[PDB]
């Protein structure tokens, strides 16, 4: 079966590791979507954006397997509202997840609380993934944009509008991205590259099973 | 998110041909465009497609026309690539060989010609859907060269306002034939500051003493600068052509690096790297990054003012290291009070798929810096061009159509330039100071 | 003598791996509970 294969598919489907050019480009792709879908109530129609998904995954590569069963879904609640469902924590948007259905024998190892892990990491990766894309689009709208970066008549708000707008900008970027290079580094590499060194000559699938479980507990129990 | 090379002169052919050659013996292209990978597995973590088309045959061929006045270079560039580039991809503008290092006769040639390039960058853009911009390799030295690079500056800001334009611009060193070269560069430099996007910036001298510096021999051929170039190019789109998580767009790159379209014009630096043993770790590398030495452009400063700085560390590094040169760099790099201490560093993968340079292991880092040393050789640049222009008025001598049917539109549009370049460096300057962004404070 | 005092680094990683084991019983309890008994 290959293992190794699989659970470096899962890490570039769930955990996005080398894997950010796909989530990124499915995301510019239904910016609009995502935001009329987070905008509207549950009666409206997604079934454009399930379309979408169902073409990017028709045009994904066959041999692929984890992408090639990958199925997107709706949920009623918040991930807030799920953390606190499942966390002792305090909260309509993010609404959407990922889930697989693992086969025989693959499903007595990979279990279904893993899985409700990966699409909680999944969520919670997309939801920080689509702010810096509207902090990249705001960049590029005021950077591009000409009336943006025009000046005239005594402005005397270039310097008091536009340029304090720019400068809270730059600190939302200095936040968001700091924030997402630090848990990418010092967690997400970290346990990929523990989850990489374990598997070197295995003694005992529920022992690498039980290194997963607890690498995303360390994820989770940050 | 697809970009277009643009090779403007004999330069920038150079420079073409030299990244042209490190990108496909990084992605493994070879001279060929073929797949230099087996058709055995097809998972990828590059990007080639914004740099490469791949045809029914599996054939990359790279995403850049050529734009030139002298025909022999690209001849040249296609004998050594045979069968690499696309011969519709070419443009000499079918006027011979060059004529004139005056901005004017470059212009000129761009103005006449320039349906047919675009005609050609709008069948390029046409092959895909997903485009994000140019990159453009020209000098300002080079007159042919400034005067295409401006008349494509011109033509794509007026024609796709929606795409942001980044260049690579080297300026000379100090030489004679400045008096007119430097000419050809603030008037390049006046587009760079109307139209242009981003610019890395580049100074000749510096170049040669750098590469004397690393190359044994003090003899320094042009094209081992182009190498340079090359290497300094292939490293700072590493994220672009190598992006796992965090960097996969060269705008998240302008946004953590150019914090206002007036302030777009940012040095780089590389270290350390060969063109075989390791002993600069990541620390030391960071702190030769920040060594003026291993600038590609001559600092002539005590204490730059650094605005916003990022860099991209290639190796496997430890983040305890790099922790430590964080700090010690915060302790040595001094930020303004009115802007940010930000510093940022990226993982650049290693490819699988390139040949081992020589020192392996040896981690290796990048740094682009946004600081008041551009401000200084521009300073230089236009001091000398205010030297040679209000001491000599023999300009009114080289010029081409528009600019040789009158002088005194010349010497407009030079003191214009002259007076553009002043109102950018006094911006500069007052950035450096808290005051700059006092009208909020 | 006197009673020898309970170490700090003994109290502190078992504070943290009681934590962690909070809430790894809470994950497994809130996720179908594979845990059963029959007749
Ligand atoms: N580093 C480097 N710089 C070059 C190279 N070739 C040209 N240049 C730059 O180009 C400048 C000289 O101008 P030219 O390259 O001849 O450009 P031009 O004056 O328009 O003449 P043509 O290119 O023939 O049209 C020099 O100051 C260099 O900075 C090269 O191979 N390496």
């Amino acid at each position: 079966y290959d293992l190794i294969n699989v659970l470096k598919h899962l890490q570039q489907i769930f955990l996005g590791y080398q894997s950010g050019h796909n989530v990124l480009k499915f995301l510019t792709k239904n910016m609009g979507e995502l935001t009329k879908h987070y905008r509207n109530d549950n009666n409206a129609n997604y079934d454009k954006l399930l379309q979408n998904f169902e073409l990017e995954r028709q045009s994904e590569n066959p041999n692929n397997l984890m992408r090639q069963l990958l199925m997107i879904q709706f949920d009623t609640e918040t991930l807030p509202q799920v953390l606190s469902h499942y966390l002792q924590i305090y909260p309509a948007i993010y609404h959407l997840k990922f889930d697989i259905n693992i086969p025989y024998p693959l499903n007595i190892i990979i279990s279904r609380t893993c899985m409700i892990k990966y699409q909680i990491i999944l969520r919670y990766q997309l939801v920080l993934q689509y702010h810096s894309r509207l902090l990249d689009e705001t960049w590029m709208d005021l950077n591009k944009t000409p009336s943006w970066k025009y000046r005239g008549y005594s402005h005397t708000v270039k310097r008091r509008i536009v340029r304090a707008t720019r400068v809270l900008h730059a600190k939302m970027n200095h936040f968001i991205k700091t924030i997402m290079e630090y848990f990418n580094q010092n967690v997400i590499d970290k346990e990929v590259y523990s989850l990489e060194k374990c598997y070197r000559n295995p003694t005992l699938a529920v022992a690498i099973q039980n290194e997963l479980e607890g690498g995303l507990t360390n994820i989770m129990t940050n | 998110g697809e970009i277009i090379t643009l090779q403007a002169g004999q330069c920038g052919n150079h420079v073409g041909k030299f990244l042209w050659s490190q990108l496909a013996k990084e992605h493994a292209i070879g001279t060929d465009g073929l797949s230099q990978l087996p058709d055995s597995s097809t998972e990828r973590d590059d990007d080639t497609k914004p740099f490469f088309r791949e045809n029914s045959r599996n054939k990359f061929t790279p995403r850049a026309i050529m734009m030139d006045s002298e025909p022999s270079v690209i001849a040249d560039v296609e004998n050594t690539f045979r069968g690499f580039f696309d011969p519709r991809n070419t443009w000499v503008a079918s006027d011979g060989a060059s004529a004139g290092n005056s901005w004017a006769n470059g212009y000129d040639i761009g103005t006449r010609n320039q349906d047919d390039i675009l005609n050609k960058i709008d069948k390029e853009i046409d092959s895909t859907d997903n485009f994000e911009g140019f990159q453009l390799l020209h000098s300002v030295a080079g007159g042919t060269g400034s005067g295409l690079g401006s008349n494509l500056l011109e033509a794509l800001c007026d024609r796709y306002p929606k795409k942001i334009l980044t260049t690579y611009s080297v300026f000379p060193a100090r030489s004679s034939e400045v008096v007119v070269q430097s000419y050809n560069t603030i008037l390049a430099l006046r587009r760079l500051i109307e139209d242009s996007d981003a610019t890395v910036v580049f100074d000749n001298a510096s170049l040669l003493n750098i590469s004397g510096k690393v190359f044994r021999n003090p003899n320094i051929d042009l094209q081992h600068t182009n190498q340079l170039i090359s290497t300094i190019i292939s490293s700072v789109t590493n994220s672009i052509r190598f992006p796992s998580y965090m960097y996969s767009s060269m705008s998240s790159i302008y946004s953590t690096l150019i914090p206002s379209p007036e302030l777009h014009f940012l040095s780089p630096s590389f270290t350390p790297f060969t063109s075989a043993h390791k002993g600069h770790s990541s620390y030391d590398v960071m702190l030769d990054l920040l060594d003026p030495s291993n600038s590609l452009v001559s600092t002539a400063m005590n204490n730059p003012t650094y605005f916003n700085v990022y860099n991209t560390i290639i190796g496997n590094v430890e983040p305890r290291q790099i922790s430590r040169a964080m700090t010690k760099l915060q302790q040595r790099i001094k930020f303004p009070s009115w802007s940010s201490s930000a510093m940022h560093v990226n993982i650049g993968r290693r490819s699988p798929y390139l040949p081992l340079q020589p020192n392996e292991n040896e981690v290796s880092g990048m740094m682009l810096s946004n600081m008041s040393t551009v401000v200084n050789v521009f300073e230089n640049a236009c001091n000398t061009f205010d030297k040679v222009f209000a001491k000599g008025a023999f300009l009114n001598n080289y010029n081409v159509g528009d600019l040789f049917q009158s002088m005194q539109n010349v010497q407009d549009e030079f003191a214009e330039s002259r007076e553009v370049v002043q109102s950018l460096m006094e911006d500069y300057v007052a950035a450096e100071q808290d005051s700059y962004l006092d009208d909020v404070l | 003598d006197v009673p020898m005092s309970q170490p700090l680094k003994e109290q502190e990683v078992r504070e943290h791996q009681m934590k962690k084991e909070r809430f790894d019983r809470a994950l497994e309890s809130k996720l179908l509970g594979k845990r059963h008994i029959t007749y």
